[PDB]
């Protein structure tokens, strides 16, 4: 068994895209199919599940009316609609097959007469058991582009003490960022950045000094976003 | 709502629990699937109907029932079995519950655990004055690197405005993590102090500031 998604790209919030995944070395007008995404780096989350012959079609409320789930048996293909987007909906979309291969029992005796066709009444339907996954397509949502950081102070905690300076609402990496004109290289921490909801980038600097030259001496934080132009050298005082 | 332990820890060769959790509706009626994720790579089926496991999948994976509950057993643990291992439930057929657990990382680890230093810092004269409020928790030195950071503001929990990055090895092989409690200056001057718990490995940890 082999899935493959495609489609997936970087799209404004509002805007659509559609989302297709080929299936391969497997029957699949009997399985059912789901889409799965996963903020990374957070939990699972089912989106859309649809039964073999399409009849049956199931999506999470909070993709109810934004997105729907659709299949071409004859290319093997699966589509996922995705229109009316939201940054919460940025994720990584794995394509799912059902475990349990669909079949008919009953069937209606009434209409139409092929006509094709007649529908099923008691079908096996999806059991939910997602036992081949693709490797995903990721689809990002964001309301970003290029912005400058905000620097700000950090207070003296007690390393003995403990210095720094807060990155803030930037955009794209990298931002890279020293301390006194490189002089001090030392005692230095700089953690890695965030993914806001709002998709903008926020790193932080800590910095752990003799609580002692304090008083004395200076510490100017020098942060740097070469994207933007910016550069900026704040200096942090008790 | 499906819930599991964040984090679950243990050195090569005795046996790790895991457990989700939930009414009767969404357990008893149900069946139990599970899933095994390794870093950086798709998903995988590890045992559905409860405890039937598909071929490829040793013995040692066991499954099992309750009548709120529905736990996963791994015995013997391999540096392989480390990854994220989720539950999932699919009936009847299904309703406005959720359908996914909220996850559980399993780290195959014998060495030597490293507690946190936990780092708070408050808010920016500055920075209230361009109208938005910011606490920084930062979160160094720690090992097997599995930690949950969880905010507070005078007992009562915090929700909304959280944002935690992913542990990251440092150059002492030790792993650090950040996490930030945006906010209003309105909400900020409204409690009286705001604490952040980090729990790492059972022991949580327990910074707070005021203005």
């Amino acid at each position: 068994v082999q899935l493959v998604e495609s489609g997936g790209g970087v799209v404004q919030p509002g805007k659509s895209l559609r989302l297709s995944c080929a299936a391969s070395q497997f029957s699949f007008n009997r399985y059912g199919m789901h889409w799965v995404r996963q903020a990374p780096g957070k939990g699972l989350e089912w989106v859309a599940a649809i039964s073999y012959d399409g009849t049956d079609k199931y999506h999470a409320d909070k993709v109810w009316g934004r997105f729907t789930i659709s299949r071409d048996n004859s290319k093997n293909t699966l589509y996922l609609q995705m229109n009316s987007l939201r940054a919460e909906d940025t994720a990584l979309y794995y394509c799912a097959k059902d475990l349990r291969e669909d079949e008919c029992e009953e069937w209606w005796s009434d209409y139409y007469d092929f006509g094709k066709q007649l529908p099923c009444r008691k079908s096996r339907g999806v059991a939910g058991i997602f036992d081949k996954w693709g490797q995903g397509t990721m689809v990002i949502v964001s309301s970003a582009s290029t912005k400058g950081p905000s620097v700000f102070p950090l207070a003296p905690s007690s390393g003995t003490a403990a210095l720094g300076c807060l990155v803030k609402d930037y955009f794209p990496e990298p931002v890279t960022v020293s301390w006194n004109s490189g002089a001090l290289t030392s005692g230095v921490h700089t953690f890695p950045a965030v993914l806001q909801s709002s998709g903008l980038y926020s790193l932080s600097s800590v910095v752990t000094v003799p609580s002692s030259s304090l008083g004395t001496q200076t510490y100017i934080c020098n942060v740097n976003h070469k994207p933007s132009n910016t550069k900026v050298d704040k200096r942090v005082e008790p | 709502v499906l819930t599991q332990p964040p984090s679950v820890s243990a050195a090569p060769g005795q046996k790790v629990t895991i457990s989700c959790s939930g009414s009767s509706s969404n357990i008893g009626n149900n069946f139990v699937s599970w899933y095994q994720q390794r870093p950086g790579t798709a998903p995988s089926l590890l045992i559905y109907e409860t405890n039937k496991r598909p071929s490829g999948i040793p013995d040692r994976f066991s499954g099992s029932k309750s009548a709120t509950s529905a736990t996963l057993a791994i015995t013997g643990l391999q540096t392989g079995d480390e990854a994220d291992y989720y539950c999932a439930t699919w009936a009847a057929s299904l309703t406005s519950a959720r359908v996914f657990g909220t996850g559980t990382k399993v780290i195959v680890s014998g060495q030597p655990k490293a507690n946190p230093t936990v780092t708070l810092f408050p808010p920016s004269s500055e920075e209230l004055q361009a109208n938005k409020a910011t606490l920084v928790c930062l979160i160094s030195d720690f090992y097997p690197g599995a930690v949950t950071v969880a905010w507070k503001a005078d007992s009562s929990p915090v929700k909304a405005g959280v944002e935690t990055t992913t542990p990251s090895k440092q150059s002492n092989n030790k792993y650090a993590a950040s996490s930030y409690l945006s906010l209003t200056p309105e909400q900020w001057k409204s409690h009286r102090s705001y604490s952040c718990q980090v729990t790492h490995e059972g022991s949580t940890v327990e910074k707070t500031v005021a203005p």
